[PDB]
């Protein structure tokens, strides 16, 4: 690409960067839990966890 | 008088072993496969197993 003649035709050439993209797929496991677990609720808690 | 006699069979295996492990390498070139690459040159001649 020539500069000059794109600085005529009204371009500026701008900041350079790269493209250090992707990678290894490395991975991992987790464990979500949906019902919360309540210990010291056993006096007031009902039955609302139906 | 048993350590020193197999001590001289002991050594060479691991030290062959460990240039096995030194002959590959965890690399991955572009789209690879992420794993395997071994050199041609630290190898020498080989076959396939
Ligand atoms: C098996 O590989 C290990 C690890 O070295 C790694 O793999 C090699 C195949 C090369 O690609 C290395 O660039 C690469 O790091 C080798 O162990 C290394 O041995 C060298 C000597 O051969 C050690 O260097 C010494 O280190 C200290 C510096 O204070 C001084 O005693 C010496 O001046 C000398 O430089 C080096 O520390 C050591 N470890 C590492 C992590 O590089 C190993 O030699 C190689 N092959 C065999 C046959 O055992
Ligand atoms: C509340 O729960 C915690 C954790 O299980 C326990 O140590 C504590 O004794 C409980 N307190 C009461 C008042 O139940």
């Amino acid at each position: 690409v020539d500069f000059e003649r794109l600085a005529s035709i009204g371009g500026i050439k701008g900041h350079s960067k790269l493209y250090k993209i992707k990678g290894h797929p490395t991975t991992k496991d987790i464990v979500i839990k949906l019902v919360p677990n309540l210990n010291n609720l056993t006096v007031c808690s009902e039955m609302s966890i139906d | 008088g048993y350590l020193n006699l197999i001590n001289a069979v002991i050594i060479p295996i691991s030290q062959s072993l460990e240039l096995m492990r030194n002959n590959v390498k965890d690399g991955t070139p572009n789209e690879n496969i992420f794993g395997a690459i071994v050199a041609g040159a630290a190898l020498g001649i080989a076959t396939a197993a």
